[PDB]
DNA sequence: GGCCCCCCCGGC
DNA sequence: TTTCGGGGGGGCC
């Protein structure tokens, strides 16, 4: 790096370090520092979405059983180092079948996002895993469980990464705030947990924006209005206004509603079908097909956003669609 | 210059120069004094100024001379491979900053970190995209990762969740009229009230393509000779718009319902070149904003033409698309 | 310059940087007010290289404050094959430098070529393991140890070493057959230079890989002795001797099972 | 020469048709240092290529039509050769990438690149030896590249305008991708009306020395050509050369061999319904494909032979043109094209 | 500048009721030997040098 | 009623051979004054200029000027199963579709006679006035191909900087950047290695390393190379013959951050 | 020993 | 047949 951390983004400068600091995963936390504090280390698999604490929870696992010189008793490979049949057959065995250079103890191997790996490596791996167990212990971590084949998962223990809840998100970011002198509202934080979907990258990343976009920082406090200006979603009012217009005006209203709503800020559509769904899976249809048609309808509609497209076609579609599909209501 | 196009002689020069995108202009700003520039990821519609604000952005932190040692940019003309990814922006990422000059340390801020910039990323396939995950995050400290796009659903989930992301807002008149008014200013272009937003109107977010026509209807008016004022009429016709007699008589032919008569006036239609993209949209228009017309008749015409704008967007026959939405429509 | 050192045969630097550009990818030198110091690991992590290179070696050192450069042996090697092998070479750096620049200059003419390698930002230490008390040390000429190893590693790609009171063997166990050599110290006033010297205090075997080995044996053509110390539950150091340095290979045995 | 070719207007001045293009032409062309990027679209026949020449000989001199044709030599990742004809003038230089289908990405990248890239030395009207205008390339059948050829010209374009500029030209625009149409100047095309044509055809005859009963023998010309003036003047030919440089009243209107093929398909698909008729339909369609008829250019006429029968009700012309369009929207979408037209075929035949 | 291999090619080509096989092989054999004699007689020009 | 009776066909051998990378078709005027040629590249960035003094062949002689279309890569066919010490002539007729090279040796045995055949290629009326060059330097032949060789490794860009008393050379790349700063160089005892400059205006210009190896790769001709820098016209590099010279038109890779 | 080239699979 | 990427196995050197 270069210069103090206050250069790093918030992503990595608040990277924890040590076991502690990982939030949302007490289970597996607690299960790994049970395993590493009586030697009972197993060939472990971390297998979960983004940005929930995988890389980080492997590092710090590493550091305490190592300490500050793990990145000389590891070895570490991940998407951006060849890890071809050769690799694994000279490399990882040669890691493996050999004692530490430094000081002594076991060896560990991580695989970081080894659902990149191809299936030729992955079976070369399973006697490589199988016959230095006495002195060495593997690490897989993955997103996507289907690339990893049957014989790799039987040989792996798992764990699985959930999304961050809603109280080690609060926490961070009370964390994040004190360290750099921030306010919060109440609402604030509620529009950043919703719009985060249990990414922690995400809350760094709109809080650094959010700081950024304040004119005095030092007192200055980020409201839910500061949110919504920085990520440009849509208000929960223009969201529930556009519905209400749709499913009780004319098609002249509805079509100046929702133009109206979009120009006012700039708004997406995207962003609007988005919450329109989540408002609309709340409802309680009388009917089933009402629901069948909004949701085939809205994910046509959404399939078609994502190539293009023309944008009021596209509105005039949604609009025209929830009528539709409310129709059948009756 | 003289010799450049407009659009690329008023690309805006430094980042007070972008007109409509000041949500992410500011924070970017602001990072000129914070220097914890954090990982980007612009998506927008075409032309609203993505590329320009990202050179303006380098400008305004290294400057003219640091640059080139700074900023490391790749396109879709370049190769772009795994092979790539995992040697050259590897080694480039890997490599110390260039030493700034005394001049650099006492004007630029010239922050401790290059740039890498890969422009059209959308393009990139999703084995490159991953190879690049630990690489953007072990070398934060020494280089930072601006990724461009059009499309943000073919950027992995891995990378959009390492990027701080950026919408880039549609450039319309309420937003982007100041800008063109300044280039026709500049520019010495004569034109009648109303015509800059027509233009605006008709780029549909565009900026580029107003500057065009812009451009365009300058050119025609100084070839002309007669010292008058642009008409909208002109830029209408310069910009392909079907003129409103032939959407009337279009929208009369579908109301007669006759299948021959309909089949024979798109076929003369069609000999025009008029494109079928402007005739749908035209047509939405005037269907969609009209009293004459049922809640249901507006329901099935909406859902009509977005299966038919769909359809168009992946490069089909023009003629047959347009006379089976027309006689779908007829048949309403 | 911060940093100016000349060599007055740039062929000194291409046979050091030959001697371990086979067996590590990234460099780390570290420069002081007592010369160069540099290491690099493996990508195997399984063997690391020492060099000491010291200030009488050069026509003139000087450097203001320590120095760090990391820098990748190929591109370097790339380069110094550019310079002629009848040319002067200085090793220039500044403060907080991102390149490191070599100057080739030939006395003969008045042709100096200036190349620019820029830096990696290569953090890491030497800890310098170094373990004070071995059990065994030998010293024994370059050719025979080299000899040895490539008769050996033709047989099995594992070679196994024992030294026991007054004996060093090397085993090795393939497929086609077996091959042990043994050897006894001995002194031969006449010419010392072929010499074999033990100093034993308990018993050791310990098994190493053949490739690594045959990485290492391309050391001797740098030293005409070599030395080799070994200590159960540490790496086997591997030392060439220069004309003011030295290049030390640290070699971590294989697991015994 | 045939006369389609004799006759071609080498000038801005020699086109007969469409006057308000010829005006915004020279428009163009009045102050060409500027000059943005083109893109022509229209029907195909129209004069489109013809145009963009004369714009090339208003811009830069007469020059521009002493053409030379060149080999390009192209590796790919796998050092498989290939091979590219280039048509080149001192002033300007033609491209097809569409020729090597999906490897057109690599002339983007490499040939494209290397003419903007890099000046050029021009020892004609020049003191110093170095050309100080910018190179014009025109990138025929533009709407047949690739997306990721096309994204290919993006940059190309933005950042090497002071010395490439391009003019291309293609039939119709939904192919671009909006980013290059965004990029360039749009040019609409409009095809020739019948009275153009027939007097186009009137002064070939008059030149040719063919005799003509009646000027209503050029007006029919003109309505089987369907605004397309080349296969006019083609057909103009045929019918003199048949017709011994004379045409009378009954002289039949001569039709190409896959229109009259694909007239005889339709005749049959309505005449029988069934899996055999389905079987010898698909022995037809593999004759066509395997004689260089493009699978869209069978399905456009097919589908039209079809909706221009007396005997089918408004439900089977409405049935028909749905079924067009979705498997048209198939053959964009697909590689191999027998298998969208037998769908389309099975598909009409069971809505008669 | 066409060739007797593109003369052939061209002639090839055709289909439906323009196939040209059963009337190119009932074209008199000396009227074809003259036509390549007259061919081969003279010197031609060349579209695309070293193809 | 035409022939150039060579003194040595390896001179014609290394001629040919050092411009059929960057050209294929050219056109030879053959006029009693010698062989001239000039064609530009494919590309139109590169122009390839030829010519032999009729002094340099053993025994020149023609009638009538004749300009021959002839290919190179035929030539050099031809010439490739020639023996090394022999007299090349180039003897053809009056209506030539081909032109007869008889490899005559002083031996009576020794001999590769052959036939080239003639191309029907178009050749305009090219000028090569001459221009007020700011600089003209001249440097042996080896010490350039040693110099392009190290730095095409180094980048694809080489700027030849000619400003005062300086034949700088640059090369910037991915891993690095390399210069070799020549001077005006003269030696007593060995002349033939001294390096020439005439400088009047500062020249800068950049070219393509594939060029400038392709150009070197004809270097052979002549032990020194002669550089002739203009800032507004393309700088040419010029190989001297045994009565005339090759020389190189190379277009400067254009600039634009400027 | 190292490039360089050609050929062949790819789900579970 | 067939658009990358990875692996094997042979051929120059
Ligand atoms: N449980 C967590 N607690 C605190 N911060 C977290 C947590 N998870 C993620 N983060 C934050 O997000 C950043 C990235 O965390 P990562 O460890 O890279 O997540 P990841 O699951 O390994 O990413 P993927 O699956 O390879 S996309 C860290 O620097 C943390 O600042
Ligand atoms: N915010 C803007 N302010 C001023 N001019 C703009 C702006 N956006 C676009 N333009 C104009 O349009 C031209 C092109 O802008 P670009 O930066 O290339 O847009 P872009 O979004 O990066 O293009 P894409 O997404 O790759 S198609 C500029 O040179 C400007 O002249
Ligand atoms: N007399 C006359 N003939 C034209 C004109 N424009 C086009 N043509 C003829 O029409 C033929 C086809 O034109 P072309 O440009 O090749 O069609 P396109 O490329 O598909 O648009 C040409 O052979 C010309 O001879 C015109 O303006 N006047
Ligand atoms: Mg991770
Ligand atoms: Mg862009």
């Amino acid at each position: 790096e270069k210069r103090s951390k206050e250069n790093l983004p918030w992503v990595e400068k608040y990277r924890p370090e040590t076991l502690d600091e990982v939030y949302g995963q007490n289970e597996v936390i607690t299960t790994v520092r049970k395993f590493v504090d009586e030697g009972k280390l197993p060939h472990l698999l971390f297998y979960g979405p983004p940005g929930t604490g995988k890389t980080s929870t492997i590092v710090a696992l590493a550091r305490e059983i190592y300490g500050k010189n793990y990145s000389n008793m590891v070895l570490e490979l991940n998407a951006s180092d060849d890890r071809g049949i050769d690799v694994v057959r000279n490399q990882i065995k040669d890691f493996a079948s050999t004692r530490q250079i430094f000081s002594k103890g076991f060896k560990l191997i991580i695989l970081d996002e080894a659902d990149a790996m191809t299936n030729a490596a992955q079976n070369a791996l399973r006697r490589v895993i199988e016959r230095y167990t006495k002195n060495t212990r593997f690490c897989v971590l993955a997103n996507y469980a289907h690339k990893l084949t049957p014989a790799l998962l039987s040989r792996c223990t798992r764990f699985r990464f959930q999304p961050l809840p809603q109280e080690a998100i609060e926490r961070r970011i009370a964390n994040v705030l004190v360290h750099e002198k921030l306010k919060l509202s109440p609402n604030a934080e509620k529009a950043l947990i919703e719009l985060s979907n249990g990414d922690m990258r995400r809350v760094l990343n709109v809080l650094q924006s959010c700081k950024a976009t304040l004119d005095n920082p030092d007192e200055d406090e980020i409201s839910d209005d500061v949110i919504y200006e920085c990520c440009g979603a849509p208000r929960p009012s223009d969201l529930k206004a556009v519905l209400k217009s749709i499913l009780e005006d004319d098609w002249g209203t509805a079509h100046y509603t929702l133009n109206k709503v979009r120009s006012a800020k700039g708004l997406a559509l995207i962003d609007l079908i988005e919450g329109i769904v989540k408002i609309l899976e709340d409802y309680e249809l009388q009917n089933e097909e009402t629901r069948v048609h909004l949701l085939t309808k809205l994910a046509d509609i959404e399939y078609s956003i994502s190539k293009g497209g023309n944008d009021q076609i596209q509105g005039s579609a949604v609009i025209g669609a929830i009528k539709a599909s409310f129709e059948n209501e009756t | 210059l003289a010799q450049q196009p407009w659009v690329e002689k008023y690309r805006p020069k430094n980042l007070d120069e972008v007109t409509a995108q000041d949500h992410a202009v500011t924070v970017l700003k602001k990072t000129l004094k914070s220097a914890n520039l954090p990982h980007m990821l612009f998506y927008g519609p075409p032309g609203t100024g993505k590329t320009s604000t990202i050179l303006a952005l380098t400008k305004e932190l290294y400057g003219p001379d640091l640059m080139k040692s700074r900023i490391l940019e790749l396109n879709a003309s370049d190769e772009r491979g795994i092979s790539i990814v995992r040697e050259k922006v590897k080694n480039f990422a890997r490599l110390t900053v260039s030493k700034p000059s005394k001049h650099d340390l006492e004007n630029y801020p010239c922050p401790p970190y290059k740039i890498i910039i890969l422009d059209e990323a959308d393009s990139m396939t999703a084995d490159a995209q991953s190879a690049l995950r630990r690489t953007m995050e072990t070398y934060s400290g020494v280089t930072r990762f601006c990724l461009i796009c059009n499309y943000v659903t073919r950027i992995i989930d891995p990378l959009a969740s390492r990027c701080s992301k950026f919408r880039f807002k549609a450039l319309d008149a309420s937003n982007a009229i100041d800008r063109l008014r300044f280039i026709s200013e500049q520019e010495n272009v004569k034109c009648d009230d109303g015509v800059l937003e027509r233009i605006l109107d008709i780029s549909a977010g565009d900026l580029r393509r107003g500057i065009t026509l812009l451009q365009s209807a300058s050119k025609g008016a100084q070839y002309l000779g007669d010292g008058k004022n642009i008409t909208s009429t002109q830029v209408e016709e310069l910009a392909g718009v079907v003129p409103h007699d032939i959407l009337i008589e279009i929208v009369e032919k579908v109301k007669s319902g006759d299948f021959d008569e309909i089949k024979k006036y798109v076929n003369t239609f069609m000999k025009s070149g008029w494109s079928a993209a402007s005739v749908v949209n035209q047509l939405h228009e005037y269907y969609i904003t009209n009293d004459n017309f049922d809640t249901n008749f507006k329901n099935q015409i909406s859902w009509l033409l977005f299966t038919t704008d769909s359809r168009l967007n992946n490069g089909t026959n023009e003629h047959i698309q347009l006379l089976n939405l027309l006689v779908k429509i007829s048949q309403l | 310059s911060m940093l100016e050192a000349k060599f007055e045969e740039a062929s000194l630097f291409k046979r050091i940087i030959d001697g371990f550009k086979d067996c590590v990818q990234l460099v780390n030198f570290q420069c002081k007010e007592d010369g160069i110091i540099a290491q690099a690991v493996d990508d195997s992590r399984v063997l690391l290289v020492s060099l000491e290179i010291g200030v009488e070696a050069f026509q003139e050192y000087r450097c203001d404050h320590p120095v760090t450069l990391g820098m990748d042996l190929t591109s370097l090697s790339k380069i110094l094959r550019c310079g002629n092998n009848t040319d002067t070479l200085t090793l220039i750096a500044d403060n907080t430098p991102d390149s490191i620049i070599l100057l080739f200059e030939d006395t003969k003419k008045d042709r100096i070529a200036e190349y620019s390698l820029k830096l990696m930002d290569i953090d890491a230490d030497f800890l310098k393991i170094e373990e004070l008390q071995y059990d065994s040390t030998l010293s024994l000429p370059s050719s025979e140890f080299s000899k040895i190893v490539r008769d050996l590693s033709q047989l099995s790609d594992s070679i196994n070493i024992m030294i026991t009171k007054e004996t060093i063997k090397f085993v090795a166990d393939g497929d086609i057959g077996s091959g042990s050599v043994i050897i006894k110290p001995f002194v031969d006033m006449e010419h010392p230079e072929t010499s074999i010297k033990l100093e034993m205090d308990q018993p050791v075997d310990l098994t190493f890989g053949a490739k690594y080995l045959l990485d290492i044996i391309k050391g001797s053509s740098l030293s005409d002795r070599v030395g080799i110390r070994l200590s159960s539950e540490a790496p086997a150091l591997f030392q060439f001797d220069l004309k003011s340095g030295f290049l030390q290979f640290f070699l971590a045995p294989k697991f015994n099972d | 020469s045939l006369w389609v070719d004799k006759y071609r207007p080498k000038s801005l001045n020699a086109l007969s048709h469409n006057e308000e293009l010829t005006n915004f032409l020279k428009s163009l062309s009045d102050q060409p240092r500027d000059l943005p990027h083109l893109l022509l679209y229209g029907p195909n026949g129209t004069g489109k290529k013809t145009r963009c020449m004369a714009l090339l000989e208003s811009i830069f001199g007469p020059g521009v039509y002493r053409l030379k044709i060149d080999v390009r030599q192209f590796v790919t990742a796998s050092n498989r050769k290939l091979e590219l004809n280039v048509v080149s003038s001192p002033y300007h230089l033609e491209i097809t990438p569409s020729d090597m289908g999906n490897n057109d990405r690599i002339v983007i990248q490499e040939l494209l690149k290397e003419v903007a890239q890099m000046e050029q030395v021009d020892f004609q009207d020049s003191k110093d030896g170095l050309a100080h205008r910018y190179k014009c390339v025109i990138i025929n059948e533009a709407n047949s590249l690739t997306k990721d050829a096309q994204a290919a010209l993006r940059r190309t374009m933005e950042k090497y305008s002071k010395n490439i500029r391009l003019i291309m030209v293609c039939d119709s625009m939904s192919p671009i991708i909006a980013p290059i149409k965004s990029r360039c100047l749009l040019i609409r095309c409009p095809a020739p009306s019948d009275s153009e044509i027939s007097t186009i055809l009137s002064d070939v005859v008059t030149n040719e020395r063919i005799q003509l009963e009646t000027k209503d023998i050029l007006k029919r010309i003109a309505q089987a050509s369907n605004g397309n003036l080349r296969v006019s003047l083609l057909m103009l030919e045929s019918m003199a050369l048949n017709n011994e440089l004379a045409l009378k009243s009954s002289s039949p209107i001569i039709k190409p061999d896959w229109i009259i093929v694909i007239h005889k398909l339709t005749r049959k698909i309505v005449k029988e319904r069934s899996v055999n008729s389905l079987i010898e339909c698909r022995a037809v369609l593999y004759d066509l494909l395997a004689h260089c008829i493009p699978a869209n250019i069978i399905l456009k006429e097919l589908t039209f032979s079809l909706l221009d029968v007396e005997t089918l009700n408004t439900t089977n012309k409405s049935s028909i043109i749905e079924y067009s369009s979705v498997f048209d929207e198939r053959l964009s979408l697909g590689n191999k094209a027998i298998f969208h037209l037998e769908g389309f075929i099975a598909k009409v035949m069971c809505c008669l | 500048y066409l060739t007797k291999e593109d003369w052939d090619s061209i002639m090839e080509f055709f289909v439906g009721p323009d196939v040209t096989t059963a009337i190119i092989k009932k074209i008199p054999a000396t009227v074809k030997s003259g036509f390549t004699r007259k061919y081969n007689s003279m010197t031609h020009p060349v579209a695309i040098y070293r193809t």
